[PDB]
RNA sequence: AUAAUGGUUUCUUAGACGUCGUUU
DNA sequence: AACGACGTCTAAGAAACCATTAA
């Protein structure tokens, strides 16, 4: 046929790994039957907790621990959310409540800076406020912050950001940060607040709530992103970071690290040159050898938005031994291509046009050198409803899936692994309740980060994990 | 087995054109363009390329200015589209001229992107009633224009963005379904007009939009057949283009 | 900032080209 | 032909704000 592509193929689905080695490719579900992962270990054995809220505040919060405790039912999404059971339910390990020791009140001149409208000496003041429970380290776990409206003024302007901020800020002193605005507490929908706060708290005490199954250990994901700074003498001052993945033994490794370690000063394209590419990839090889037992990565899956120029490819090709191969695929969001499903010939009818659209990862590899891969489509085995109906998790924002399109610079072969592993790593995200993600987790982490140390330039430079900015 | 994935790419046939070239910047060549709006297409390379009629260029260029104009033959029309950003333009406005013509099809820009709107006055016709079928909820129909409530002097339309691509030494055209707002420097304030309108347009309703629209642009689908359409057939330069009808679609390996 | 991504409008970067020059 | 310095075309992204909540 004049108009026939080649022929396109499906992997079927990213399988999660829960407490007692549970298959299940429903988050939620599955947390709710099984356990959490870290649950058979006892990692957090008890997630306690703390509070920070302004001067007449703290009833929010105590409602809402409440509303965590007790439980609570889906009203807007019901074809996806479970029904939660209420913490110790879930996840079988309490929320004790902070006690008096530990129910801080900001500074009343909180305020008064956020009257004037100085976002770093309203983070300087929130962190100072903090600075008094450093002592009780071992008296909780996670500290909840209440960001109230009332601030709203200095929230995000000119390229600044509070909560990267105080992220930062926080980050030197080990202790896991959650904030709470309006936004949680006002959603009419509260089945899945609870989920997701539940979920961030239980991650951020130090549990794993899941982990993917069937995952190599000799593996390695890199993925690599840029945050853009203007200043005052018309520059571009560009910031790249990178953050990669270990399965390790047996936990889960998320860190992210930064370009700049006394070099680059790029102020330009966002592109690194032979050295600066050399010098990145070397800490993650020497993270990769670390955490693992003096072992090299059998494979590396480098990622990034923009393209690889040759001096970056020539870096990356000589950055690592000659018995692994490097992946230097790139992703593009903005396409112009789109897809339509179309059913075979069933029972008398001819072909039709099906009613929900095309399967969720699906590829078609256009060139040798190009392919499109579908991060957005129907799953099936996901509805809480007749369990027949396939699920489309954007179907209120867009009626059909944009799909994503991936150019290779090196490897050969098929697509499978390269699809396979992206789709797998959209589902990793643990800040999100919904079932994935349009991206792998390893450009969103690298991406945040970059925001993150784009936001303070004075940042230390130890390397940080995904609790700390999640 | 039979799943198939169905795209909006039409195959485009031909592989070398001809076209005028005359031997005596670009932006003196678009200002001179856009003073004169002749009937005929330009774009500046190394030398002046265009496509129309001859009086066209004398009226755009002096008598004693046209050293000669010869005939330049474009073999290889993927490669060069691939190779050079003007010659994309070019063939984008050549392959689009002739496939608007002698239809009653509006045409409008945005964004440096082409769409191919339907007119207001011509909303009943014969052979744009297949559209207003599947635009329609259940068996009714749909109203193909008209206006936005809660917005005064601002109409609407269902349009189709058509873009052309490159990719493995074959060309694409691009079809895409939108709904046009005029006028252009107002069309955020229909935003929500727009969403609403396309909430429910599922597979299906899509489906059937999109075989609408490749109706109304060729006339004629089945068969594996092909339509030729020529732009500027009245001129020893001319554009002739050969276009499938079938859009690009893939099946299962099984 | 519990969260998902759909729009809108700017800006920047990178390629491809051209034109005096300019240096020599 | 010495290396800038300045204009077009395209393809891609990032800030900075709006919106609703899965046939
Ligand atoms: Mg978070």
């Amino acid at each position: 046929n004049l108009s026939q592509l080649a022929a396109h193929s499906t992997i079927p689905e990213p399988l999660l790994l829960f407490k007692d080695n549970r298959t299940d490719t429903h988050p939620l579900r599955g947390l709710s039957q099984y356990g959490p992962y870290s649950a058979c270990f006892n990692l957090p054995g008890q997630v306690r907790l703390a509070y920070l809220a302004p001067t007449e505040h703290m009833r929010k919060l105590d409602a809402i621990v409440r509303e965590l405790q007790n439980p609570a039912t889906p009203k807007e999404a019901t074809n996806y959310y479970v029904e939660y059971g209420g913490f110790e339910k879930v996840f079988k390990v309490p929320l004790v409540m902070p006690q008096e020791h530990l129910r801080c009140l900001a500074l009343d001149e909180c305020h008064g800076v956020a009257a004037n409208g100085n976002g770093l000496a309203l983070a300087d003041k929130i962190v100072q406020s903090m600075s008094g429970l450093f002592r009780q380290k071992h008296a909780f776990d996670v500290l909840l912050v209440y960001l109230p409206a009332s601030w709203k003024k200095c929230f995000e302007y000119d390229g600044f950001d509070l909560h990267d901020r105080i992220k930062a800020k926080v980050a030197p002193l080990n202790l896991p940060i959650q904030i709470i605005n309006d936004t949680a507490l006002t959603r009419q929908c509260r089945a899945n607040v609870m989920w997701g706060v539940s979920v961030a708290l239980y991650a951020k005490a130090g549990g794993i709530p899941w982990k993917l199954a069937d995952w190599d250990k000799d593996e390695a994901y890199i993925g690599l992103s840029y945050a853009i700074k203007k200043n005052a003498e018309g520059q571009e001052y560009t910031t790249c970071c990178s953050q990669v993945f270990d399965p390790d033994g047996t936990g889960f490794e998320f860190v992210a690290y930064d370009t700049r370690e006394f070099i680059t000063d790029r102020k330009g394209n966002p592109y690194l040159s032979y050295q600066e590419m050399q010098s990145v990839l070397s800490k993650s090889l020497h993270l990769y050898q670390s955490s693992h037992n003096g072992r090299m990565p059998r494979k590396i899956f480098i990622h990034k938005t923009t393209h690889f120029t040759e001096d970056e490819i020539q870096g990356a090709f000589d950055s690592f031994s000659s018995s692994t191969e490097i992946e230097l695929v790139q992703i593009i969001q903005s396409t112009n291509w789109y897809g339509l499903k179309v059913d075979g010939k069933k029972g008398d009818k001819p072909v039709a046009p099906a009613s929900y659209p095309v399967d969720r990862g699906l590829y078609q590899p256009l060139t040798e050198s190009e392919c499109l891969l579908w991060t957005q489509g129907s799953v099936m085995g996901v509805n809480q409803q007749n369990p027949g109906q396939p699920v489309f998790k954007e179907a209120a924002l867009t009626p059909l899936p944009n799909p994503i399109m991936l150019r290779r610079f090196s490897g050969n072969g098929g697509w499978h692994a390269t699809c396979s592993s992206i789709l797998a790593l959209t589902k990793v995200d643990w800040n999100n309740n919904t079932l994935y993600k349009k991206l792998p987790v390893t450009l969103v982490y690298s991406q945040v980060f970059a925001d993150v140390v784009k936001q303070t330039p004075e940042i230390v430079n130890e390397i940080y994990d995904y609790r700390f900015f999640m | 087995s039979f799943p198939a994935l169905r795209t909006n790419a039409l195959p485009v046939v031909t592989q070398s054109i001809r076209c005028g070239v005359v031997t005596l910047t670009f932006s003196e060549l678009k200002e001179r363009i856009s003073q004169k709006s002749p009937k005929a297409l330009l774009t500046y390379t190394e030398k002046v390329l265009f496509l129309g009629g001859e009086p066209e260029i004398r009226k755009i260029f002096s008598n004693d200015e046209i050293n000669s104009i010869g005939q330049y033959y474009i073999d290889e029309i993927a490669q060069s589209v691939a190779a050079s950003t003007f010659l994309k333009s070019f063939v984008e406005e050549a392959i689009l001229t002739a496939l608007l013509r002698e239809k009653p099809i509006l045409h409008r820009v945005r964004h440096r992107t082409h769409y191919a709107v339907i007119p207001n006055a011509s909303a009943k016709d014969d052979r744009f009633l297949d559209l207003r079928k599947a635009v329609g909820f259940k068996g009714d129909l749909g109203y193909i224009t008209g206006n936005v409530t809660n917005a005064k002097e601002l109409s609407w339309a269902e349009a189709v963005s058509i873009r052309l691509e490159e990719r493995g030494g074959k060309l694409w055209i691009m079809l895409k379904p939108e709904i046009w707002i005029k006028p252009l420097d107002r069309r955020e304030e229909a935003t929500d007009f727009i969403r609403s309108r396309r909430r429910y347009r599922f597979n299906q309703c899509s489906y059937q939009i999109l075989d609408a629209w490749i109706k109304i642009l060729f006339g004629s689908i089945g068969g594996g057949g092909t339509v030729n359409i020529s732009c500027f057939p009245d001129a020893e330069f001319k554009a002739e283009f050969e276009i499938g009808t079938r859009t690009a679609f893939s099946l299962g390996v099984g």
